[PDB]
């Protein structure tokens, strides 16, 4: 088996005079809570997924330019200026210079003549760095509730109830079988600052990343929008040669996918399940309204501080948070005594836990996710300790 | 190298890497190709003028020149 | 008459041992809730308006350039470079080129001479595409409470109490007459992702739109800021001609208001009431604190699934949500059984309701507002169904 | 002494049938609340600090360019184009023009020759306008609770408990001595719209400011990123001279720190405590879960409307809010009757209070912080009044 | 067309659409206007030099030329 | 002013404000400095060509000229 589901505490709910019970739940991504009533079967409530189905395409950058139909026009020093039809056309890069002219290139007077070279600038197939922006109100927070048996893939779980939430959508009523009609009011909260977030995706090893807004907008590469035929700032990959009598060569600066991947090393990888653009960080704080029932609350005792060992040493989660796993040898179940101090002051708690109630359960438990301030810090799990260095906030590598 | 009359009054020569340092006959005159940055025909192609130089005039700073034939251009793909 | 006001359910409130009652309300824009106490008159609580009074001007784009005082300066091929006073001046577009000179334009030596043409670039009257950015903390959420009679325009409603809220301002105490002192704690939530929002307004048919941040910043038009005299990137509407001996003509690229309106077709229209910049989407979740009273709660029964018909078929609201109206022939009042499934899986609810409690009331009711995932979906109102195709997230048309 | 701490009201908490007490607190920055239980000592709960430890460097602007190794290359009118190694090098500004050549500069033919001038463009020491972007989820909201004595600097306060919160981290359990285990669920809310916020900092009188995103990104100055060696758009401070035979001089446009400071006049000053980037505006709304105790609630009576005088007249706080101090001559303690009306309608309350419960306490009290709509408004503190003109939303001065 | 002495040493001619293909007398000499893109006077106005060409010299690539009078310019509005 | 042979074939003269309107001897010939925008040596330095003008040829639009010596350049700091 192995269930992380945390039993409901007495402090989390209040029973009114008129028989109404207001159960307050903190549901992180993957985090489960067991709610039980006197005589009614145990129900597991959890936040299943945080995602946005196919978000808007902001900017698409060209990594490798597709140059075609290059034309060079030139005239004698006494004759008029050299002109091309591509100069007043879209998706073309043109350069105007002066070429040395004489009798060797058939011109009556020795001097400088007008020369212009134009090339149709486009993008090579499967060589685009597309960007995606999240719409805060469009992100779905799937909350699922099932009884505390295994059922096949095609068949559905008996008693399973699905309730999706957003910033705009907050209240829904569920017919939770034995519990009757329950009012679910789930407050949505993202674990990623969506405002300063862009999903950099390459045409189909990682091919999608969660990059910063400021890093993305300042990429020195030709860009365009979803629907546009031509490329803006196409000269970023076009290099013109020296102007000869009637010839002016055009050079491609080459592929920039390798230059991009080097700067994208260490950048948090984006999670795309088909069309669903998932966010691996975030939570949902719900307030369940129950009627005509007595709630069964189980308050936790503190775990033995001396009986703790590291199952998995504190490491980076991959979304600016710290993850750790602990092994407890004492009596189960209990509440994990977890805190942290910044190197210098050992009396002020600096731990900002993502896990609302870290507990050692009868079956499983022991997973702790937390936020720590930058610099050298010491994480304490009772008597058990570990030094962690949190890296400072960054937008990305230089380009 | 293929000699053809375009939509304009210009005569266009479509040459390849094999046509480097060779001479092609265009109408009543002759055209000489000296371009070294040539290759197989594709979308990425460069097009320019083949200067019609007078009687006994030596070519200066040019890789394509023609005699007795006016309004002549050269095009070649760079996929080789 | 016709009131949409939904009666307070038993699940929404809890009565304490010390006599305190905590009533939890979900108030969407236009959405009303009726709260009643034993012996006290019924009170209608609703969110009246979501707006920001005259937000900050970000960027102002020029649609039609006002060209004036064009000057052309030229010199002989042996003489020095041609100079103009406008070259080192603000709000001017200058181009440097080479002109053919000889005895026909009075120059001792045949060759190429220096030429420069300068034009004072400004904007034509009533031809500006001004942008406005919302300050999340400055948006007012007006909450009004009145007794459940009609009063004149100049005269005020007896018993009406107004309470405005923001992200910063959350707690206020109202002297709700018969109910005494009530503590209102309203949590503010926008229905629009303000971070990626710009209000594109034209000088005074729609003249204001709610455009995306990324679409607005990448507009290929000359721009400036509120207070600046000169225009940045003014060459975007200025096209210089061929350089003649002493003349170089300047061409205006014309009006771009028509090009903008074509790209703005289908874009959600902005709502401006004088100086108030209204947001037609959003809600406010309040927690009312009452003392020395017994609350009257009326729990709803489910409506008859078979007795439903479409009053107004599901359509786009105009703010990325789906609106629908239903007609019920059975017994009133009741709670609307509304759900939705994505074409493929008919067991998972994909409906994300904006309306917290859709109900068929004695007088009115039957309005349902909801969020749906992109693609082909089927909306269910009991037995009554309708297929809806939600369009994918977009920033706007190409420019 | 002088404590602003506001005693807990009966409306703010509810005692359940099973003995659980849910205390709801509104904690603004600096704002304190006194929570007391029957037989247990009084505890002062307050929001100590709102900050982010060293946020990400977005863009760094150069105010004064450091020009070095200037090289000029020129060739005769018949000879090839003039070339320099710096043209194809990073962090260099190059200009190509035509120079008058003849026998006086040793050239066989009279005409125009090719000339190119290159300069290594960098930034002068301590002359950078660095920008910082806040990560909404990384901002720490320090909540402290101590008993209602003075202790030394090195020694710690007996009974003091620290609990830090973010958008991601919301639930923590505190062992509040006599009160036992208390569940703290603090909802984080910023007083600044972080999405449209950039911290403009100069190299070490104010040296740090809270500027708007749109104002910062449109600064006409050379920019680069944290890690980049070269400067983008370096030509913004480089002005090339007239092209002479073999010489082309390069001019520096000078220091722009003085031009920046003039535009930064009136802009809200940023608060940096070493590495902590503080936000002087914001609040935290908590829901305390208590067990096995009886809560002592003290409900306030309204202050005498006629007995009010201004201690400090309404003025700008320095973070888009209005601050005021009042003196009360009547009986203490009581709740301040404070409201506001916009000039025209004297029946609609336009006051949006930052202070959740303004009260005249036994010792201190009388501080009122509020948000007001733009235009002429009248603030009322009972019978006592004052006219205030709130300025419209702005991004900053012109540059 | 109106002839006037500006703030500079230059003599400025303010002409309109009616002054196209006409001759105006400037000081001790004569000035000829051949500009076809003329119109009524407004803010949108183009200003350039009227080249002082020598004895019997034919004008090449210019729409305004003068005889016996130096330092002369032409200005016209394009609102017609 | 200091005369030196660089990494290239060019002969470089490093001069200061004191070297303005003075003559320096370079190899078998002579070099004349007329630059007025000179100063003390620093990072902010301008470098250009000193044109080798023929027998009795007068200098036109140049502040550095040399006689009998080819391939000669001048560099000076602008920190004065």
């Amino acid at each position: 088996g192995g269930s992380r589901c945390t039993h409901l505490e007495n402090r989390d709910f209040v029973t009114g005079t008129q028989g109404t019970t207001r159960v307050t739940l903190v549901l992180e991504l993957g985090g489960c809570v067991t709610i039980t009533a006197e005589g009614k079967p145990s129900m597991d409530v959890w936040l299943d997924a945080i995602y946005q189905e196919n978000p808007a395409k902001t900017r698409e950058y060209c990594l490798h330019a597709k140059l075609s139909d290059t034309k060079v026009a030139a005239r004698c020093p006494t004759m008029g200026p050299a002109t091309l039809a591509e100069e007043h056309q879209g998706g073309t890069v043109c350069k105007r210079d002066q070429s040395d002219r004489g009798d060797g290139n058939h011109c009556g007077l020795f001097g400088k003549g007008s020369i212009v070279a134009c090339v149709k600038a486009a993008c090579e197939a499967k060589k685009k760095a597309t960007g995606h922006v999240y719409d805060a109100n469009k992100i779905v927070y799937t909350v699922k509730v099932e009884p505390h048996d295994y059922v096949a893939a095609n068949e559905t779980h008996s008693g399973r109830k699905t309730a999706s939430f957003t910033i705009s959508s907050e209240k829904t009523i569920l017919t939770m079988g034995e519990y009757g009609d329950v009012s679910l009011l789930c407050r949505v909260a993202s674990g990623v600052d969506l405002a300063q977030t862009v999903i950099l995706e390459l045409d189909k090893l990682p091919t999608a990343w969660q990059v910063h807004r400021d890093w993305f907008n300042d990429l020195a590469l030709p860009w365009k929008h979803e629907g546009a035929q031509n490329w803006n700032n196409a000269e970023r990959l076009v290099e013109f040669g020296a102007p000869h009598a009637v010839k002016m060569d055009v050079y491609n600066l080459g592929d920039q996918t390798g230059v991009l991947l080097k700067a994208l090393a260490g950048v948090p990888v984006a999670h795309i399940e088909g069309t669903k653009y998932h966010l691996k960080s975030g939570h949902v704080t719900c307030e369940v309204g129950l009627e005509k029932l007595k709630m069964k609350g189980l308050t936790y005792t503190m775990c033995d501080k001396t009986k703790f060992t590291w199952k998995r040493a504190p490491t980076d989660s991959g979304h600016d948070t710290v993850v750790m796993e602990v092994t407890f040898s004492g009596t189960k179940p209990c509440r994990i005594p977890v805190r942290a101090v910044a190197h210098g002051s050992p009396d002020v708690n600096v731990a900002m836990l993502i896990t609302p109630n870290p507990t050692i359960e009868n079956n499983g438990g022991g997973f702790i996710e937390m936020q720590l301030p930058p610099g050298d810090n010491i994480i304490y799990v009772g008597e058990l300790s570990h030094q962690w260095f949190q890296k400072g906030s960054s937008i990305g590598g230089p380009f | 190298a293929t000699v053809r009359k375009e939509r304009d009054g210009s005569t266009v020569i479509r040459a390849e890497g094999k046509d480097a340092a060779t001479q092609v006959r265009v109408e009543n005159g002759t055209c000489v190709i000296l371009a070294t940055d040539m290759g197989s025909w594709c979308d990425d192609s460069l097009s320019y003028e083949c200067v019609t130089i007078d009687q006994g005039e030596e070519p200066v700073d040019v890789d394509c020149f023609c005699r007795n034939v006016d309004g002549v251009y050269l095009e070649y793909g760079r996929c080789g």
